[PDB]
RNA sequence: CCUAUAUUCAAUUACACAACCAUGCAAGAAGAGACAAGUCGUAACAAGGUAAGCAUACUGGAAAGUGUGCUUGGAUUACC
RNA sequence: ACAGGUUUGGUCCUGGCCUUUCUAUUAAUUCUUAAUAAAAUUACACAUGCAAGUAUCCGCGCCCCGGUGAGAAUGCCCUCCAGAUCUUAAAGAUCAAAAGGAGCAGGUAUCAAGCACACCUAUAACGGUAGCUCAUAACGCCUUGCUCAACCACACCCCCACGGGAAACAGCAGUGAUAAAAAUUAAGCCAUGAACGAAAGUUUGACUAAGUUAUAUUAAUUAGAGUUGGUAAAUCUCGUGCCAGCCACCGCGGUCAUACGAUUAACCCAAAUUAAUAGAUCCACGGCGUAAAGAGUGUUUAAGAAAAAAAAUCACAAU
């Protein structure tokens, strides 16, 4: 089981910024950093390059990324693992139904 | 710092005060300074006699044997201290020095007897 | 470490190639490298003086290739020994010469590199090893009529004890260690010496590269 | 064991959610019943005015 | 200043101390280039003993000679400190009394 | 402080009093919640209060908050092994969310105690060195031993100058 | 190449080459301050004796004056 | 900050400067002995001495110790570790290059655009996409060793070190120049650390034991410095009279001085006392009608809060 990555970001979640690159996705991960003076948590953004072999990620997707065991280039060190929330087409994980924001597209109380 | 080579050595670091030595039995790299960076501290060694009159020496036998199994080299005074503690066999340098001291006492008493008559 | 403004140094890597080429092209041949001035005992190449304990032997004895230049096949299968071995060890210690490569640059031909089989204290080695300390002025050759008589060695078993008592504090450590778990056996603990066997300082070492297994 | 417990908890909460959503659907049906009977009144008055 | 603005601007840091006429040195060795008399400001009137020296840093500045009575001429080596004279505008240097060529004040005998 | 609705939550004591420590396999906590409706008051209060306490004790865990995409508030824990932990929070309260998280993925009291008992072993009482890592600087200051020469002057018999002077004659 | 090894090459080639700057000096120009002799007016502070000021334009030794909009950081003293 | 002095005929508020506390250097005055810690101007050039030896030859070490802070915003912390070294049959232990990143990281946005800094193919070659970073500060300029059991970088310079300037103390001592800055051109490996040798053992300007220095704390063999208008403890008598002169701020000098120079007296420190320069600390979790501040207006990107529920649209001079 010799499959290890030297990066700390073993698994990250971010929003897709741009898909201009072929088979490569540009994602932005937002973490919470404590201000040493204000003692408040603020959102720090960081851009990551990911390999999208199938080229299905569009602008506005919530994307999970796994650390690549070997970096293909000097800037791509992650791969698209799963799409969590497609833009405009959200599927509720708890109910398994399509939803449009706060409104249910298909009611779960009507199985048939 | 970066070194081309060297070996781990369990030795004595003179960290003390003027006319008042005090050694730290520590495992450190061979190419580092005496009072420089070390790996792990083991014990203490007190060269002066205290009020009660004992020479007080500390050994962390478990970590010492662990590091020595890992490949730590030893210095001669550390060997003398470990042999005196009973953890290791007596160093032959101590035995030959004791024999030399025996011969010095013998010649001293011989000269003292010959100078009196 | 790794920065965005790292300058691509090229002269530092060009100097590596230059020194690598100069190391082989200007390699000092072992003839002049091990040449010796017999009056001052001063090495002309390196600039070192010989130890004072080696002063008598240089003028009173000879090296390996100094006696090997008078043999027909450069000593194939011959036995060669050292006078230091003759003095210290009464048991026969010899080198079986299996191959020799003398230098052609020497104008008397008394320098070279030789391999062979080492038999120290009668113990024979079943492996091919390089002959160490060739330039030493201690080598001696045995004649053919004594080739068989020198090999005569009696195999006497050693009387070294196989187990020794532990030091006092360390022994008490085990006596307290097993007593806590409840071992009522009062057997005296021994320290093994089977794998503690070591070679003497007169035992030469191999000069071949170590293979990492 | 913990993850099976979490799955069971989520299924229980989903059952209570469905029970609540059916009552919400009934209340929504009541709202449709009132809005239809109103829009019948305002729709007819505009038709009479324009007629 | 909302919390977001405070986070964006960061904590306030005190500015570094600006160097004085001596460029951070407690004392400066100089040679007297012109000895003269300067007047104080409007509120008080006097005739102060002022000098113009060449500092070791190559800067030419005006200094004041404390004490009553002095014997300093051209090409005289003195030591100046960052003493500021309140009555004289622009004079921020004072010659140390008891130096190579500017000795202690003599008592009237 | 003074600015903010609840100045207390921006204090080191409040951040330290929240005891929720995740396991080594926990990597990502993705919270999804709504900003309307009475069902999600607990999720909104959780985001308002307990996120800083969890973040303070899990600095390497990435926590991301999302607003108004799913009608049902929930949490999604992404582990190292790839298993996704789905936690539905529809009517749970602020304290119930914390207790549920600690129950399903967290560290036991004994687990924390063993880690801190190991940590206290690193600083060793018998070692010597600086006051940051050791309790004693020079072994003179120990009561029973020879005093420090900078505090109590040593007798003439122990000074090195007298020993050289006697050897000179 | 009847035991096995030795030597060699890693030097050049085409173009901009003080442009860009940094530190002093400089024939000179202009500004600000302090203004120990002062000269010329009185612009502002009172409906400061033409109410002040803003933007802009023009004019005048000078404070400034005037035109067009704007403000009261001015009054109209209040059964007038 | 437990604060105080200081704007005005006067009060309140706002607001800056200074004083009161601690530390480090230099200068002045004074000075008696010891103990300990530290010796600090120079990356300007060096006369001379020593600082790498060990050993039956081979070999091993020979900026390792030690010295310095020029450059680098360098860097702090964290994963992986090639390679080197110790002992083993492997395996283990130390140093750990290179590659990076969850995060942190001097001033300057009057540095706002950088100008090739990106991706896929299958092979390590052809080609096709039009990309990549950046106001959450990219690309630039200036300054500086540092977050300290420590870490980073340098060894005369050209960032390197083939080559070119050119004959190297940024080793211990010492010498010129320079600077406000001033340790012995001295003894040893007895004890530690390092190197060598199987070893007795050798070397080590590292280190130890010392010589010099009020740079600092302690004991005493020692008593001098500062101040006496307010802040802030403490002045009697003489001389000058906006002159000489004094001061950290306010300020004082009238044949009218507890503030100038001298005497007496007094106060506070003390082998130290003042002056200067550096520091530690000190600005805003505070305000924006009149004191500095609501930007001439609306929309929108990025971003932020949707925390309990409601609403949208009517006479009159918008354009
Ligand atoms: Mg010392
Ligand atoms: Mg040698
Ligand atoms: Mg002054
Ligand atoms: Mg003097
Ligand atoms: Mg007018
Ligand atoms: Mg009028
Ligand atoms: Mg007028
Ligand atoms: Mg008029
Ligand atoms: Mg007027
Ligand atoms: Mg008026
Ligand atoms: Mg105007
Ligand atoms: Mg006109
Ligand atoms: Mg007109
Ligand atoms: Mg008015
Ligand atoms: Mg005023
Ligand atoms: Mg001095
Ligand atoms: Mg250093
Ligand atoms: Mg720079
Ligand atoms: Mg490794
Ligand atoms: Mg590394
Ligand atoms: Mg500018
Ligand atoms: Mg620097
Ligand atoms: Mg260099
Ligand atoms: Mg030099
Ligand atoms: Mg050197
Ligand atoms: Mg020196
Ligand atoms: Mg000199
Ligand atoms: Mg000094
Ligand atoms: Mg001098
Ligand atoms: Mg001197
Ligand atoms: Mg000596
Ligand atoms: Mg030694
Ligand atoms: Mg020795
Ligand atoms: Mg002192
Ligand atoms: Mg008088
Ligand atoms: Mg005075
Ligand atoms: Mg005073
Ligand atoms: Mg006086
Ligand atoms: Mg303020
Ligand atoms: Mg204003
Ligand atoms: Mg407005
Ligand atoms: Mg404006
Ligand atoms: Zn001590």
């Amino acid at each position: 089981s010799i499959a290890r990555s030297s990066v700390h970001a073993k698994w990250v979640v971010g929003k897709v910024i741009g898909t201009a690159m072929q088979k490569t996705a540009k994602v932005r991960v937002t973490r919470l950093v404590l201000d040493p003076y204000l003692l408040k948590y603020f959102n720090k953004r960081k851009t990551y390059f990911a390999h999208d072999a199938l080229q299905q990620c569009t602008v506005g997707d919530i994307v999970l990324l796994k650390a690549l065991p070997v970096p293909r280039t000097k800037h791509v060190k992650h791969e698209l693992a799963e799409i969590i929330f497609k833009v405009g087409q959200v599927i509720d994980p708890v109910t398994g139904k399509p939803c449009a924001g706060t409104t249910y597209l298909e009611s779960p109380i009507s199985p048939e | 710092r970066a070194y081309r080579g060297g070996h781990l050595t369990i030795r004595l670091a003179l960290g003390g005060c003027t006319n008042r030595p005090f050694y730290r039995i520590v495992a450190a790299h061979s190419k580092c300074p005496r009072d420089g960076r070390f790996v792990e501290q083991l014990g203490s060694y007190d060269p002066l006699p205290n009020s009660h009159g004992e020479k007080l020496v500390a050994l962390n036998f478990d970590r010492i044997r662990h590091w020595i199994g890992c490949g730590a080299h030893l210095s001669k005074p550390v060997e003398k201290l470990l042999g005196l503690s009973g953890f290791y066999p007596l160093h032959p340098m101590m035995i030959t020095n004791a024999e030399r001291l025996r011969r010095k006492r013998a010649r001293e008493v011989l000269l003292a007897s010959q100078k009196t008559d | 470490m790794a920065r965005k403004k790292v300058r691509p140094r090229l002269i530092a890597e060009l100097a590596r190639r230059v020194r690598a080429l100069r190391e082989q092209r200007e390699r000092p041949r072992d003839s002049q490298r091990y040449a010796l001035d017999y009056e001052t005992m001063m090495r002309p190449h390196s600039g070192n003086r010989l130890p004072m304990r080696a002063w008598a032997d240089v003028r009173h004895e000879s090296r390996l290739l100094q006696l090997l230049n008078r043999l027909p096949l450069f000593g194939l299968g011959r036995l060669v020994t050292r006078k230091s071995w003759l003095w210290q060890h009464d048991e026969p210690c010899y080198w079986r010469l299996t191959r020799v490569r003398p230098d052609y640059a020497a104008e008397n031909l008394d320098h070279g590199k030789a391999w062979g089989i080492l038999t120290f204290k009668g113990k024979t080695e079943s492996e091919a090893r390089e002959i160490e300390q060739v330039m030493y002025h201690d080598w001696r050759l045995v004649p053919k009529h004594e080739e068989e008589a020198f090999t005569a060695f009696t195999l006497v078993p050693e009387d070294t004890p196989l187990s020794v008592p532990y030091p006092p504090l360390l022994r008490a450590m085990i006596l307290a260690q097993r007593q806590k778990y409840g071992d009522t056996s009062t057997e005296e603990p021994m320290l093994n010496l089977e794998r503690a066997r070591i070679d003497p300082w007169d035992y030469p070492a191999k000069l071949e590269a170590k293979t990492k297994t | 064991e913990l993850m099976a417990w979490n799955q069971a908890e989520n299924q229980r909460l989903h059952e209570l959610r469905l029970a609540r959503l059916r009552q919400e659907a009934l209340e929504q049906e009541r709202r449709q019943a009132e809005e239809a009977v109103l829009q019948a009144r305002e729709a007819q008055a505009w038709a009479q005015l324009k007629e | 200043a909302t919390l977001n603005q405070m986070h964006r601007l960061g904590p306030p840091k005190h500015p570094p101390g600006k160097m004085g006429p001596t460029a951070g040195r407690p004392q400066l060795k100089g040679v007297v280039l012109r000895t003269f008399i300067r007047k104080p400001k409007k509120p008080n009137s006097a005739n102060r003993k002022c000098c113009r020296v060449r500092l070791s840093t190559g800067r030419e500045a005006v200094c004041f000679i404390p004490g009553e009575g002095h014997s300093l001429q051209e090409h005289h080596v003195v030591l100046v400190q960052g003493g500021r004279t309140q009555d004289l505008p622009g004079v921020k240097l004072t010659v140390v009394r008891g130096k190579y060529d500017c000795g202690h004040v003599q008592k009237k005998k | 402080p003074m600015k903010g609705r609840f100045p207390i939550r921006r204090t080191l004591q409040y951040l330290g009093q929240g005891d929720v420590v995740f396991k080594d396999s926990v990597k990502v906590m993705t919270v999804n919640y709504n900003t309307h409706g009475e069902l999600g008051e607990g999720a909104r209060k959780f985001v308002f209060f307990n996120i800083p306490q969890i973040q303070y004790k899990n600095p390497w865990v990435q926590i991301t908050m999302f607003k108004n995409m799913t009608p049902s508030p929930f949490l999604r824990f992404y582990l190292d092994s790839g298993e996704q932990v789905l936690v539905d929070v529809e009517s749970k309260s602020n304290k119930e969310i914390v207790e549920h998280i600690r129950k399903i993925l967290g560290k036991n009291e004994e687990t924390l105690e063993k880690e801190e008992q190991e940590k206290k072993q690193l600083s060793h009482p018998a070692h010597f060195g600086p006051r940051k890592y050791c309790l004693r600087e020079c072994m003179c200051e120990v009561e029973g031993q020879v005093p420090c020469p900078g505090l109590v002057p040593l007798p003439k018999e122990m000074t090195g100058k007298y020993k050289a002077a006697l050897k000179a004659t």
